[PDB]
């Protein structure tokens, strides 16, 4: 998995997400993109798949987008049974579909993954429509919660994130061309375009990537743009 | 080949929750099965009768709403709610193969 959010020169916040599955070719013939419509209207939409009824990958149109990283450290054997306890306690899927559907704006969308509860170790990256409207959301071990907002004037433009943390965060061939690309199309008129050619560039795009996504809450067709963005890899 | 998007659905959510997602089923019922006997075995051996065992506590985890689409989903694909209830809860237990562990 990989979670891009950047913000260009112009002020547009762009959205890229790539998931990597390890069922790889399974998952290819399920996956579907979802409008969860209410009274003839588009509440919220989302990436999921058939017999799945959580969003891990979603939009508020106009007003926020949202993905989720699983979130991989080492004790795998000492903290397993931690591990499946707080999914049951509070299941992660569901808990983002909730947030899609009751919180109508990208403020809200980040206190309520900030809050201080049992949440599943993992990156929420949230996306916005007003300036530095960009964060990666750290769920930590095991309710605490940590924030890495954007900066533009700071030439924090970009936000990138994958599944590990500590030397293998920092040594994930995935992460490092990402940011090595994010730098090279530079900050100026990068655009969904951009990020389609970011989110292609091996190893962002492996053998193990199912689909890869552009989401722009900001614009005023943002529906529209989500329904046709997804890309299943051959 | 050249057209590769994942294909779109409304879900309204003013139907009866046990209903949304009967065409989404209907559409993969295909490819439901195979996905369900595969991804159980990312889960590991040890931690699998719980899983079940727990899973079947549908009350506890879920609202009511969430609790009628899980049971309708498995209505509708023919396929035993506790395991669809166990992989929407272990959400990344096929996206990372972690057996070699166990
Ligand atoms: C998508 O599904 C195809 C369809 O294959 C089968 O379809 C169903 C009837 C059911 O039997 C599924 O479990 C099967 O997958 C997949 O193509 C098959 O892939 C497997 C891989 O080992 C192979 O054994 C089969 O011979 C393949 N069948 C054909 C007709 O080619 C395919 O792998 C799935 N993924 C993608 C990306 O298409």
């Amino acid at each position: 998995c990989t979670s891009i959010v950047a913000q260009n020169s112009a002020g547009q916040i762009i959205h890229g997400r790539n998931l990597d599955y390890d069922m790889t070719e399974l998952l290819k013939n399920i996956t579907i993109h979802v409008d969860f419509v209410r009274n003839g209207t588009i509440q919220y939409s989302g990436l999921t798949f058939a017999l799945y009824n959580g969003v891990l990958t979603g939009q508020r149109p106009g007003e926020y987008s949202v993905s989720l990283n699983a979130r991989y450290s080492g004790a795998y054997i000492d903290n397993i049974l931690m591990e499946f306890y707080t999914k049951f306690k509070r299941p992660v899927s569901f808990f983002i579909r909730d947030v899609l559907e009751n919180q109508a704006t990208y403020t809200e969308a980040v206190d309520a993954f900030s809050r201080t509860h049992l949440f599943s170790p993992s990156y929420i990256i949230v996306a916005g429509i007003k300036k530095n409207e960009g964060v990666v959301i750290s769920r930590n071990r095991w309710s605490a919660a940590n924030v890495y907002p954007l900066n533009v004037d700071a030439n924090q433009w970009f936000l990138v994130e994958t599944n590990f943390d500590n030397w293998k965060k920092q040594g994930d061939d995935r992460r490092i061309t990402a940011i090595q690309k994010l730098k090279e199309l530079g900050r100026r008129n990068f655009d969904e375009k951009s990020m389609v050619e970011v989110l292609s560039t091996v190893p962002v795009r492996n053998n193990l990537t199912v689909f890869s996504t552009v989401m722009v809450p900001g614009l005023p067709d943002s529906a529209d743009y989500f329904r046709q963005s997804t890309w299943i890899l051959p | 080949k050249l057209d590769r998007k994942p294909r779109h659905y409304e879900i309204n959510l003013d139907e009866p929750p046990s209903q949304r997602w009967n065409q989404v089923i209907k559409d993969h019922l295909e490819y439901l099965p195979g996905v369900v006997e595969e991804t159980k075995k990312y889960i590991p051996k040890p931690l699998q009768p719980f899983v079940w065992w727990a899973a079947s506590k549908i009350d506890r985890y879920f609202t009511t709403e969430i609790q009628e689409e899980l049971k309708g989903i498995a209505s509708e694909s023919g396929l035993p709610i506790g395991e669809i209830v166990g992989m929407n809860i272990l959400y990344d237990v096929a996206a990372f193969d972690r057996r070699h562990i166990f």
